[PDB]
């Protein structure tokens, strides 16, 4: 989940990007 | 900005200013 790839490790536009409407 | 550990409010808050008013879901748990 984001949390899992954000919070306990270093974020990124993709990841961000993917959970955009 | 986004290259970093972002939690909790600070997360959604990156979420509301990359997606803008395309708008996005936050799903902590899934």
């Amino acid at each position: 989940g984001i949390v899992e790839q954000c919070c306990t490790s270093v974020c990124s536009l993709y990841q961000l990007e993917n959970y955009c409407n | 900005f986004v290259n970093q550990h972002l939690c909790g409010s600070h997360l959604v808050e990156a979420l509301y200013l990359v997606c803008g008013e395309r708008g996005f879901f936050y799903t902590p748990k899934a």
